[PDB]
């Protein structure tokens, strides 16, 4: 996260962090529910096998709200490629139930049409994580947001050097030095709608952090609704 | 109607349902009884910042 500020006590309460068996955090993902969680299908590659930690804000000094959950059964949208990020979502079904606490909540998804002609016309959405805060810096130790607005879509096309399929998306600044970063990816990407957040947005790609010019490419979550939905039925 | 003049003044979602407009919540969430804004039914709603 370059830029940004710092996610506070229950501010950022859907964040999750994916972690290897050297225990160091290497992606984000959302809690969609107790048993359920969002995540970047590329993601899935940085890891022989994984955990997911949530609750945590701090990975140094240790508060209480933590806990630690076992992927049961990962989900990986088979239509992805490494190639292109193309459909860069994942969901990974939990063993144990998560326990909602302080600093750990889930948060919603909306509908396909309500959602894109509302919560994606708005000015900003919300973009968190552990990751690098610098391009060239280290992954972070404290977990933050930044405020990111939204890319024309036109202008997105252009600014970019690859091809934004349907389902992703354009979010962030053209000369400011504010984007997510390393380790960032399965990320959420919310917006805000009177106080309530919704699921809009897997943190996916970019061409380098904060680079002037370029921006930072999300999962159209949006576009993904009923997969991810008869994906909490496991499919 | 109209779900475009501010949302319907519905809390959540919008549905112009033929004429009228018609509102609804996210799973955790319960219509009230205006039916336009968004009742939780458990200590912890999606979308909500647990301060
Ligand atoms: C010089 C260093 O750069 C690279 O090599 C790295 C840097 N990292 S990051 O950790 O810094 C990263 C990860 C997620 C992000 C998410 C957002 Cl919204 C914004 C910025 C991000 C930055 C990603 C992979 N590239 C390298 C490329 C590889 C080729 N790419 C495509 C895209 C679409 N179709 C075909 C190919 C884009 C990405
Ligand atoms: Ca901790």
């Amino acid at each position: 996260i370059v830029g940004g500020q710092e996610c506070k006590d229950g501010e950022c309460p859907w964040q999750a962090l994916l972690i290897n068996e050297e225990n160091e955090g290497f992606c984000g993902g959302t809690i969609l529910s107790e048993f359920y969680i969002l995540t970047a299908a590329h993601c899935l590659y940085q890891a022989k096998r994984f955990k997911v930690r949530v609750g945590d804000r701090n990975t140094e000094q240790e508060e209480g709200g933590e806990a630690v959950h076992e992927v049961e059964v990962v989900i990986k949208h088979n239509r992805f490629t490494k190639e292109t990020y193309d459909f860069d979502i994942a969901v990974l079904r939990l063993k144990t139930p998560i326990t909602f606490r302080m600093n750990v909540a889930p948060a919603c998804l909306p509908e396909r049409d309500w959602a894109e002609s509302t919560l994606m016309t708005q000015k900003t959405g919300i973009v968190s994580g552990f990751g690098r805060t610098h391009e060239k810096g280290r992954q972070s130790t404290r977990l933050k947001m930044l405020e990111v607005p939204y890319v024309d879509r036109n202008s997105c096309k252009l600014s970019s050097s690859f091809i934004i399929t349907q389902n992703m998306f354009c979010a962030g600044y053209d000369t400011k030095q504010e984007d997510a970063c390393q380790g960032d990816s399965g990320g959420p990407h919310v917006t805000r709608f009177k106080d309530t957040y919704f699921v809009t947005g897997i943190v996916s790609w970019g061409e380098g952090c904060a680079r002037k010019g370029k921006y930072g490419i999300y999962t159209k979550v949006t576009a993904f609704l009923k997969w991810i939905d008869r994906s909490m039925k496991t499919r | 109607k109209l779900c475009s003049l501010d949302n319907g003044d519905c809390d959540q979602f919008c549905h112009e349902e033929q004429n009228s407009v018609v509102c609804s919540c996210a799973r955790g969430y319960t219509l009230a009884d205006n039916g336009k804004a968004c009742i939780p039914t458990g200590p912890y709603p999606c979308g909500k910042q647990t301060l």
